[PDB]
């Protein structure tokens, strides 16, 4: 009820509707596991990671066949064939060929470790702001009204679960900006006034529930003939 | 033939990147301009094995006529092997400049088309009029991030020279690469864990749930740890380190 | 066409990415911030703009009372925008260096190719036209060495800028989410002053 | 050449991870909604010049 009324809506609407949500919720929790399972390319990105090892490590176990003009690519073969002085000009083009492919190695590794960093940066910003509070940066913690967050541990990364609210079956409305009555103008506190046709009432933000207008939700401050739209109907007390 | 003015002393032309591209021919003083012949790189395009084995061809920023519905030419090059149509979906194989590729039933065929970037809607804006919503939904959606990779050490001798002392004492003289090399790869190591010790230490208290598993009608039994179980996972997480695998 | 370098076409279309913003700028006008959350709803503009001061700590009839004098302050801080963008020399210098890098690599790239390394010629049908098999190895292998690393040399620095321009496209992707389909509070992100709109 | 090795595939590869990833980062920031809203034919927005 606390993060609802963080979001603008009132505590009232929660308890009135708590098996709706809870049933809800039970059936949004439920389909996450099918969804997961069906989906073919659901956690590439954990897979990246483990494949671009994975090749780079033969790529650099691969090199070591290359004679890179050499008589061969096997130094035991060289020392059983042959004797020290012509031996260095073999060995020297081999020797060079490897600290290259160790240089170039050792560079991606540090290119891909930068990329990773930040992505924990990201991941570890993400589960203080999302999942130690409620947020109110629009589509950082999902897509809707967050509510809370929840976290799991997958190989190499985390999974976090979104819980939002999303407003459904909306409504035509008149509304006004302000009510005249005995020459002053009348404001609403929170919410906005609204008509169904023939009556006007006042109504919060992101749930229908019309009111009473009473002096007890509206403020006067000014008179009636500034405001461009002014509708004029009676005030109770 | 060329429309450039040559003096009566040159004989050859040169361009910014410094390659010819004017020439005289010295029989008849006539001067005609040189260009590359055509030449751009290939791709394929197919669907997975499992559904059928035809395929498209794609010569990349080339002309149709130098290579039924073989002949469609795109901004991106020539097409082999798709038909086109006036029809827009959601793209599947991208292909060039708006231009995307399908596997349809139309028998089964591949057809080429213009990208759709959703559907057309029109809010009706009034200066009156307000849209109030009634009613409500819950919804959950899940994201992932990764955190850390493997830590690896190489060794240079090993590696290089494996045993021997002679390429060992040869690659002495070329200095201390290796020295680096080992920093570098220890660096790496130290931010993998620091990466994930920042991500997952963030409490310094262990705490636990009641016995009594009741919050006032809602499930965490899905996320909670399972007790049955000996690595103590909940079943989300039994799914998630199932599907990766090497 | 340059020596097997290519240049490739972007997916999107500058009509497609011209089409995206008139469609997010239509829905900010039309629904305000209701339809980044779920789907859009109508209202008023100047009840969007009260509420909107609102969120920043003013009351609505501050805005109700002064309508016509707001409108004319947008309207010539709205007019006097491409005057100050027309008459700034180095106002777009940012986009502008990203073309200026590209076309230098590129440009040092084709004319690496004109180097020797150490060699009796740089071109190839020369060597093959004057000399024979057994000694043209000798000359063909510093060509080799030296083409390879300056591929290697330009792969480098691409990965290099594509990581810096990445992270300057994750930045603009978190101020579109933030202050065009929202109202931000974070201060000095979405402008200077208390943000209204973006 | 041959001899030498397979630099030309971590070449490509390389690239090729290039050219994804600038669509890819294109594709994140411009498409953010999923439907093409349109403005009324009337401009009047209370005053507001746009
Ligand atoms: C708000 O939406 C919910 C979700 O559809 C509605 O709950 C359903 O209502 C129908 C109508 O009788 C029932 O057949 C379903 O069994 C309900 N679902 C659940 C999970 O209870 C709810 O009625 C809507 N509220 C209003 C006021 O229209
Ligand atoms: C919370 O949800 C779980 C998951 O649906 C429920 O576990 C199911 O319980 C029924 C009834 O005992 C069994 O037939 C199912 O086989 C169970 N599913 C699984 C995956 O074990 C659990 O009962 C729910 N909690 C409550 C209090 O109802
Ligand atoms: C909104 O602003 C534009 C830009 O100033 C106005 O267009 C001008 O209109 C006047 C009067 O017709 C012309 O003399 C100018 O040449 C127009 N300028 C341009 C750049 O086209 C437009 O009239 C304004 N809208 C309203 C309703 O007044
Ligand atoms: C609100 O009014 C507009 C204009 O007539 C209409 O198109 C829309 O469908 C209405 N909203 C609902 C929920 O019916
Ligand atoms: C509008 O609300 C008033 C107040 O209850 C009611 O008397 C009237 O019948 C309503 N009008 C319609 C069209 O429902
Ligand atoms: C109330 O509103 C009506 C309709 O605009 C108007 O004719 C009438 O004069 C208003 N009442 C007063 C006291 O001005
Ligand atoms: C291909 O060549 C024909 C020959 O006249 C020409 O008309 C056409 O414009 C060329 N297409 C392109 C894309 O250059
Ligand atoms: C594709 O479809 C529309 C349908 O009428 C047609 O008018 C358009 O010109 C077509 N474009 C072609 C054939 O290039
Ligand atoms: C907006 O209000 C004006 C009153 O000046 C009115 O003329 C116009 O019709 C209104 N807009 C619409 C779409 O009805």
């Amino acid at each position: 009820a606390y993060r609802f009324n963080g979001i603008g809506v009132t505590q009232n609407v929660l308890y009135e509707n708590q098996k709706l949500i809870a049933n809800q919720f039970n059936s949004a929790i439920g389909k996450i596991q099918d969804s997961l399972s069906s989906t073919p390319s659901a956690l590439g990105k954990l897979q990246d990671v483990v494949n671009h090892n994975a090749q780079a490590l033969n790529t650099l176990v691969k090199q070591l066949s290359s004679k890179f003009g050499a008589i061969s690519s096997v130094l035991n073969d060289i020392l059983s064939r042959l004797d020290p002085p012509e031996a260095e000009v073999q060995i020297d083009r081999l020797i060079t060929g490897r600290l290259q492919s160790l240089q170039t190695y050792v560079t991606q590794q540090l290119i891909r470790a930068a990329e990773i960093r930040a992505s924990a940066n990201l991941a570890a910003t993400k589960m203080s702001e999302c999942v130690l509070g409620q947020s109110k940066r629009v589509d950082f913690c999902g897509k809707g009204y967050h509510l809370m967050s929840f976290p799991q541990s997958a190989p190499h990364g985390v999974v976090f679960l979104h819980v939002t609210y999303v407003p459904a079956q909306e409504k035509n409305f008149t509304t006004a900006p302000a009510i005249c009555h005995d020459g002053k103008a009348h404001f609403p506190r929170e919410g906005v006034f609204v008509s169904n046709g023939t009556h006007w009432f006042v109504t919060q933000r992101n749930f229908y529930e019309p009111q009473i207008i009473t002096t007890d939700n509206t403020f006067v401050s000014g008179n009636c003939d500034v405001v461009i739209g002014i509708v004029n109907n009676t005030v109770y007390d | 033939e060329s429309n450039k003015k040559f003096l009566p002393f040159q004989q050859f032309g040169r361009d910014i990147a410094d390659t010819t591209d004017a020439v005289r021919d010295p029989q008849t003083l006539e001067i005609l301009d040189i260009t590359p012949c055509s030449f751009g790189g290939v791709s394929v395009i197919t669907p997975g094995t499992n559904t059928s084995n035809q395929v498209a061809v794609l010569y990349q920023g080339v002309n149709c006529t130098e290579v039924g519905s073989n002949v469609f030419q795109t901004r991106a090059g020539c097409l082999i092997g798709a038909e086109y149509v006036n029809n827009s979906y959601e793209c599947d194989i991208p292909i060039g400049a708006g231009i995307c590729a399908s596997y349809q039933t139309q028998s089964q065929s591949i057809i080429a088309y213009t990208m759709s970037l959703g559907a057309e809607n029109s809010v009706a804006y009034s200066n009156n009029s307000i849209a109030i919503p009634t009613n409500f939904t819950i919804s959950v959606t899940t994201e992932i991030l990764p955190v850390s990779m493997t830590k690896t050490s190489v060794d240079c001798t090993m590696y290089i020279c494996g045993d021997s002392t002679e390429c060992s004492n040869l690659l002495l003289q070329y200095g201390s690469f290796c020295t680096q090399l080992k920093r570098a790869l220890t660096g790496i190591a130290v931010e993998q864990d620091k990466n994930t010790q920042e991500v997952f230490a963030q409490v310094k208290q262990i705490y636990k749930t009641p016995p009594i598993k009741y919050f006032g009608g809602f499930n965490f039994s899905q996320i909670l740890p399972d007790p049955s179980k000996p690595s103590k996972r909940s079943p989300i997480e039994d799914l998630l380190f199932n599907k990766v695998t090497l | 066409k340059f020596n097997g370098l290519t240049v490739l076409p972007p997916l999107l279309t500058d009509e497609m990415i011209a089409q995206y913003t008139s469609a997010l700028l239509a829905g900010t006008i039309t629904s305000g911030w209701t339809f980044g959350a779920g789907p859009a709803l109508q209202i008023p503009f100047p009840m969007q703009m009260a509420y909107r001061f609102n969120g920043i700590g003013v009351t609505q009839n501050v805005l109700y009372e002064n309508q016509k004098l707001i409108a004319n302050q947008f309207n010539s801080a709205i007019g006097k925008i491409q005057d100050s963008l027309s008459s700034t020399p180095s106002a777009l210098g940012k986009l502008q260096d990203v073309v200026n890098h590209n076309a230098q690599a590129l440009n040092t790239l084709v004319k690496q190719l004109s180097s020797k390394f150490g060699a009796i010629s740089s071109v190839l049908n020369d060597i093959l036209s004057r000399l024979d098999p057994p000694e043209a190895e000798v000359q063909i292998d510093r060509l080799i060495t030296g083409r390879l690393q300056s591929l290697q040399t330009y792969v480098t620095q691409q990965l290099i800028r594509a990581a810096e321009i990445r992270a300057s496209a994750n930045l603009a992707a978190t101020k579109m989410s933030e202050c065009v389909l929202g109202q931000s509070k974070r201060v000095d992100f979405c402008g200077k002053g208390y943000h209204l709109m973006s």
